[PDB]
């Protein structure tokens, strides 16, 4: 449901590779793509906790090599409702 | 393990080892109130699972850690 | 060369993409195209890690700093001088 | 909640993790997420002194070990009247 | 309509558009996006069939390394999914 | 030890030491619900026996293991 | 339960042990046992991502130490439409 | 499209995960899921030349790290008119 | 952790390790009486929080410390 | 509320520096200033526990260098009502 | 008062805490809270010469120990009549 | 029709037709030209998909050089220009 | 004209110096003044092949020592129409 | 005159103190401040060519140590009207 | 009314009032307090504007170190808050 | 010299209080 998967990387080639892993390995919704600046490209998806876990593991072991690869990656299971308006 | 519905958050106080206590959350096991360290997620709380005893210590992060009960997981399909 | 594992799948048996040899338009003498320029002489800009200074010890917790231990500003002698 | 805290890091894996911990810890209000530029991300939080302290410490120590981690985090107990221009 | 999404990013727009011109000259493909990631990271996004995308990205890598500070990432996607499509500006 | 009728299985969640938690199962001791690691057999559950305390740690496989209650055996002839 | 996992080993002492753990762990459905030939045995399981993950990890670590043990075990979060031909 | 993509491996986790990558990377129709015996398992997919090319790329790059590993990765742009009667 | 309303103080007696027992205070968890070492503040007592188990030992100051329950913090906004 | 913050120092230059930190960093009432004798100058404030904590940390890290600096500093959260008449 | 006080730093905790010291030390009006990019953040306050002097003293002496530290501390007693159109 | 261009030039048409056999045996490529340059040079044009043409040219460069005098000149063209088509038989 | 000439440099001052040399070195119209981020600034001039070639060479070898220095200097002659989004 | 003088610095406080030196040394009016990105900051002053040269000399000689230091400060006495869109 | 509170303490009233006279002569400021902390710690409390306070305390430090056992603490406050004001004898 | 960090803020850029040199009334030959 509200399970928040998300990936940070350097250059968006791995960002969209991880997004492809998101949309192909699991059935989740991609809620955001953000250009932080300084090279950080971030993808944000929501879905089922186990599905999000499979998605994020696939995204990691897919995009960790391409170019500069992923920088940071972790899963959020039940994000606070207060966080949602900021996203 | 203790089935446990999250109830509310806590507030800090005048203890030193709070550096590792990490935002204790009042939870309920269906009978009365309780408080356990939030490891992964509390929310308003539908149904999560709580681990105590000495396991709690290594369940919270350290052998010397001072706890009696730590939440350990979330049940997705929960239980009536 | 990085893409998504172009050369990673090099066990692939018989027919393949890429450019084993005599494959002119793959950038070999081809990519030069529009004459670029090098100049610069110093490559990437010298970006400094804003994190520095350190020297002294962070001011007795309670205002920043992660990890650590000591006390929740306990009445203990440490209290302020918790260090 | 006049008392103000804020968590700043490089990349927003630790930033959203810390903000999740912020909202996770007490009845605190996340008033703003700001992209510094160059990779730094800041998340503001408002509340009372004890709740803000608990939230900030929990989030900081939780996010110090995720990805590239926090950069700094401290608290303002009696913020000046210029906070409204500051937000 | 070649759904295959090739795309590469580099240091500044000189190598970026030189790679773009290499892709659009060596191959008959349609580039769809030029994006400023920030901090020098500039990306070109092109659509085409798998072979055409392969040839285009090979040409871009060949012609992009020797200009500016050079190319960084040179991987492609053969069959992008529908859900990524909004992230491409839908 | 705690007499305990198996009730239902569990679901995974966002904890790391689940590598050794080995499919926790909700059981009942006749009063309310509980959950313990299934070592040998749970089934729908007729009557099994559950061990906790610090013994649970070495009852589950490790001194550092984080548990408060582990099922330890099955009673063949059970008890009303 | 579209999410798919499967446990493969050499000989079916660990295979039936792992399948017992599979069914033992959650409301998962064992859809097929296949004799690979040459001693490998495979057991398929279907369910949701979290239940399948818990089951597969429990069974894998339980069967790694019995007899000659597992060979490999991973999970498919969003299996393709070709799963019906695959079974 | 008459291009055939083929993978041999030791086990079914490598085979099934390789097939999942096969079909996720591009449009290819799995046609053969054959158990050789002695541990050898093979997957055969059908699709056009570029699709089979990239798909077998992804399949090998997903399967390499399972069991003793992928044994043979091989494709043909177009088999003869006389091969498929013994497909 | 055990929510706990301070009730009254204690008196010394003929035990030796009282050098570290530090003025035990009778508290109440809402059901019956209890006593725990006052670490930071007891007062008449509005609402404080109490930690026991083996954590209590390092919650009170020593691994070898003899306790089963220590008060650990004060809840400023308390709870009805 | 009754939260007792208090500072001891050698020479009152740091004492009033800490008092300035009290009144500017947090919103507490300054209940006393005492000349112990022998160089000990003491400031006594009351307020909210978290606010008092912020006040005392600010006072410490402000006045610990000036002149002889602070000598002793600790916080009191819920002082006994019997103590109050003596202050 | 037309005196301008300025601080550059890497991050916002240094910036916001420096500004809090800026305004707490003496009467100065914060005018600029500018994110340069690349991690650089700057604060500009307005006040009379002595007020800006002491205030920037306090601001640097509060900010030095945050992140990589304060980058530049600088003030002008009175900028030219022609600077403020591009303030 | 796949615009991807493969062309192989050899001395004598025995290696040229060996290259053409590699073409028509490897991938979905149709030989669009068999021309005699002059003075013995014989060269072959095939057209098809990018990956198909690449694989075909690979096969030709694997099986052409050691046949008689052998291969003299091969390459691939990825995305040939529209204006080149008149030079390709129009 | 249809010929595109274009250069980056580190720092805006060398960029405008190079564009200045562009606009007097040969008859050319400049179309782009792009801030790449992180200090790269790109100048885009439009004109016929000879004019753009001479102008770019003059601006590049005049801007090599100016400020921090240039980045790249190669120019394309007959750009494809598909570079229209670069406008 | 019509001359445009330029100053570049690592950060904006040195840039605008240099701009103060510009507008305070000679009869030159600055037309712009621009944050390039990544910390590069430029200031563009307008005035008489001799005045511009003297002002730039003064600012450069003033601002070597201010902030992290200078980058680029060169002038064109006759920038083209075509540069005005870039102004 | 210069709210800025400068103040310094020393060993005995000779250096204390010599610093006081230095402050009231080098600068035109009004001292408001002379306090006996105890054990030799004697303090002078003066009000003025930030620059005048700065000059006064610099003069006091210059003229106080070479008399008696010397000055100890020489820091000031630019903008004292209202709540400290009762501690100054309100 | 101690006050509240008079010399601590010595990174302060252009104009400053204190007495770099030729500043007679700061106690140098004055405080006597």
């Amino acid at each position: 449901g509200i399970a928040l998967g998300m990936i940070e990387t350097r250059g968006l080639v791995p960002a969209i590779e991880a997004a492809d892993a998101m949309t192909k390995a699991a059935e989740v919704r991609l809620i955001g793509r953000e250009f932080v600046g300084g090279g950080y490209v971030t993808v944000l998806v929501r879905g089922e906790t186990g599905a999000v876990n499979a998605a994020v593991r696939a995204g990691a072991d897919a995009c960790e090599r391409v170019g500069d690869g992923l920088v940071a990656a972790h899963i959020i299971a039940r994000p606070h409702r207060e966080v949602e308006p900021a996203l | 393990m203790l089935i446990c519905k999250v109830l509310k958050p806590l507030v800090s106080t005048n203890r030193i080892p709070g550096f590792e206590h990490k935002h204790l959350q009042v939870v309920l096991d269906g009978s009365s109130n309780k408080v356990a360290v939030d490891a992964v997620g509390c929310k308003p709380g539908d149904w999560v699972i709580c681990v105590g005893s000495s396991a709690a210590r290594e369940a919270a992060g350290s052998k010397s850690y001072p706890s009696d009960l730590t939440i350990v997981g979330i049940i997705d399909h929960w239980d009536p | 060369i990085t893409g998504e594992g172009q050369s990673a799948g090099n066990i692939t048996g018989d027919d393949w993409d890429r450019g084993d040899k005599v494959t002119g338009t793959e950038g070999v003498s081809a990519r030069k195209r529009n004459p670029s320029r090098a100049g610069f002489m110093g490559a990437m800009p010298p970006v400094d890690n804003k994190r520095n200074d350190e020297t002294e010890k962070p001011d007795f917790l309670i205002t920043g700093s992660s990890g650590n231990t000591r006390d929740g500003q306990l009445v203990t002698f440490s209290g302020g001088a918790r260090g």
